[PDB]
């Protein structure tokens, strides 16, 4: 401080800037038929 | 809402394909040959 005053940069002109932000709120609802995935249609696999 | 067990469309018919007119292997004629070799000189025949 000089004489109790400080040097500061104060804006003399301005613009508006736009910044986008994607926030994920959902995701693909994946479903699995465990029986069809593990064994297809083979009765020998479905029994086990 | 209930997702049921996955069904598969069942076969309407069957397809069977093989090379026609192939000769008999005659495996019995070679196995029944009376000139039987010993384990020391085991004989081999390839059937194709
Ligand atoms: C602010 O900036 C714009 C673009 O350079 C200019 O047209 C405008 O005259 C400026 N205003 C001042 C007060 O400097």
């Amino acid at each position: 401080s000089v004489g109790g005053l400080y040097e500061i940069k104060i804006p003399t002109n301005f613009t508006i800037v736009g910044q986008e932000e994607f926030i994920q709120t959902n995701s693909p609802k994946v479903t699995i038929d465990c029986s069809l995935f593990v064994c297809s249609n083979y009765a020998a696999c479905h029994d086990l | 809402v209930y997702d049921l067990s996955g069904f598969t469309v069942k076969p309407v018919a069957t397809v069977h394909r093989r090379i026609p007119d192939l000769p008999d292997c005659d495996i019995d004629k070679w196995l029944n040959n009376f000139n039987v070799p010993s384990p020391l000189n085991w004989e081999r025949k390839i059937f194709s």
